[PDB]
Order: structure tokens, then C-alpha cells, then sequence
């Protein structure tokens, strides 16, 4: 039995502190977030059907104080509805605080707050790129395994008002009907290839015609006509995805038929990129707020 | 409905 309000209050009370200040929840509280959110994820569709207005965010990668700023400008739940597109953990310094706040809001406002799976919500990846280390350092191995079982139940994609298709990575040459996504059973790991892999790993590329081998070493690239055909077959207007660092936080592809969102400013302290959040209003007019890193 | 886009982008700076 969670005291979700107590947990959220403690996560938010570090706002305004010198960036880097930790929240040390109890191990049992973090475990509780995982157990309860897993129930909620499994009870909801794996392909979400969402109604605007809402705000959509891309990668966070453990940049907790940047997540707090997103909420400060976007409005704290449930003032605004949110959809996050994955990659909550790794690389940044506070993956635990980040995923704990997101899971806590999912539990408190399960029909106003939504989280998709990214490719870093996968044990084979986040064992290496920082999350496992953070868990072992601050708590224990067992807690990391608990997060893994929770992540294995995240939904994979969302459609906003039957017009905006959202996922972390991108399209799949295997994908012909949305029913294929719906029939993916959870819990599941992410396979090294195939539909689920592509949805979390693939990228648009302006120089490819059709499908190409992705330079990442996983999945594919796809071109602008693949996007156009996808939108026409499924009666969609827009693909909204994340997964790539883009300099202004958002970046259009294929004459605004696809948009990439990335919400971790100055990623890894290397890229000097902005982070963006896309607001979708009830008429599906999309607008962008960006957080630009300054000295 | 139909997706449209606002031309005006809102920018915030994050010092530090
Ligand atoms: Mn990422
Ligand atoms: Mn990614």
C-alpha cells in the first residue's frame, strides 16, 4: 500500500536546490512504485488510445532537474496531461529520481499520465549505460531486477485522436496492422530484431529510399516515402517519436509528416542541444516549448 | 480533426 502523495511530495521538494541533490526514498517505496505501476500498465492497452489536449515529451535520460523544469513550464500533473516517449534512465546522474517521479504520477493519475517504453527500458541496455550502476550504488541489485520486471510491461505506442502515432524509435517493415502491436504479449523483453525492436530502435533517414541498415547496429532506417505510405494506409497525419538527439529539441522529417522530440538538454554534457516538449491542443494544433542550455 | 502546427516557438533558457 503506497503513500503516493508522500512519495511525490518528497520527490518535488528538491525543486530550487543546487542541481544534483538526491531524493532518498525507501527501498520498499521504490519497489511499491514498480509493483503498482506494473499492474496499471498491464491493465491498460499496449497500444494507447489518447485524447488531446496533452503534452508530449521525448528522452529524459535521468536528467531529473530538467524533468522538473519541463513540469514547471508545462504544468504539474494533472494540470496538463502527459505522454512520455521512453528513455527515462541511463546516461544522466539521477535516473532513480526520474523514473520514480514518472511512475508515481502514473499511479496517481493513470488516465492523465502516460509512459511508453524506450530502448533504454531494457535490461541488456540499462545494465551497461548507467541505471544498473545507480541502483547497485544507492540500493541493491534486487531493486534493479524489480525495475526490469516493471519496464517489461510498459506500453509500446500510442495514437492521439486517431491521427498522431507515437513511439520511441520508429516504423517497422514488419508492421502492416496496428493489431500486430496489440497482440504483443507482456511482460516481454525487447528482441534483437523484429517489430518490437524496430518500434523502439529505428530512425528516419533523408538519404535512404525504402529501408536501410541502421548505423546504430540495431534495426533499420526508413525514408520519407515509407512515412507517407504509412500515414496514408492508417489514415494518420503525423508520426511523433524520440530516440535521436536533435539540436533544437524537435526536428521535422518528410515535410512535417514526422517529428522527433528529445527532452534532455545538453545531453551527456556533450551535445549542447535544446530539449523540447510538444503541446497538442484539442484541435490537434501542435506547438513547441524548448529548453535551451545556457552557461 | 487535422494536425496543424503553430509557427511560433516558445523558448526558455536553462542557465548552468
Ligand atoms: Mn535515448
Ligand atoms: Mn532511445
Amino acid at each position: 500500500m503506497l503513500n503516493i502523495d508522500s512519495i511525490i511530495q518528497r520527490l518535488l521538494e528538491v525543486r530550487g536546490s543546487k542541481p544534483g541533490k538526491n531524493v532518498q526514498l525507501q527501498e520498499n517505496e521504490i519497489r511499491g512504485l514498480c509493483l503498482k505501476s506494473r499492474e496499471i500498465f498491464l491493465s491498460q492497452p499496449i497500444l494507447l488510445e489518447l485524447e488531446a489536449p496533452l503534452k508530449i515529451c521525448g528522452d529524459i535520460h535521468g536528467q531529473y532537474y530538467d524533468l522538473l523544469r519541463l513540469f514547471e513550464y508545462g504544468g504539474f500533473p494533472p494540470e496538463s496531461n502527459y505522454l512520455f516517449l521512453g528513455d527515462y534512465v541511463d546516461r544522466g546522474k539521477q535516473s532513480l529520481e526520474t523514473i520514480c517521479l514518472l511512475l508515481a504520477y502514473k499511479i496517481k493519475y493513470p488516465e492523465n499520465f502516460f509512459l511508453l517504453r524506450g530502448n533504454h527500458e531494457c535490461a541488456s541496455i540499462n545494465r551497461i549505460y548507467g541505471f544498473y550502476d545507480e541502483c547497485k550504488r544507492r540500493y541493491n541489485i534486487k531493486l534493479w531486477k524489480t525495475f526490469t520486471d516493471c519496464f517489461n510491461c510498459l506500453p509500446i505506442a500510442a495514437i492521439v485522436d486517431e491521427k498522431i502515432f507515437c513511439c520511441h524509435g520508429g516504423l517497422s517493415p514488419d508492421l502492416q496492422s496496428m493489431e500486430q502491436i496489440r497482440r504483443i504479449m507482456r511482460p516481454t523483453d525487447v528482441p534483437d530484431q523484429g517489430l518490437l525492436c524496430d518500434l523502439l530502435w529505428s530512425d528516419p533517414d533523408k538519404d535512404v529510399l525504402g529501408w536501410g541498415e541502421n548505423d546504430r547496429g540495431v534495426s533499420f532506417t526508413f525514408g520519407a516515402e515509407v512515412v507517407a505510405k504509412f500515414l496514408h494506409k492508417h489514415d494518420l497525419d503525423l508520426i511523433c517519436r524520440a530516440h535521436q538527439v536533435v539540436e533544437d529539441g524537435y526536428e521535422f522529417f518528410a515535410k512535417r509528416q514526422l517529428v522527433t522530440l528529445f527532452s534532455a538538454p545538453n545531453y551527456c554534457g556533450e551535445f549542447d542541444n535544446a530539449g523540447a516538449m510538444m503541446s497538442v491542443d484539442e484541435t490537434l494544433m501542435c506547438s513547441f516549448q524548448i529548453l535551451k542550455p545556457a552557461e | 480533426k487535422k494536425v496543424t502546427f503553430l509557427e511560433e516557438v516558445t523558448e526558455y533558457y536553462i542557465s548552468g
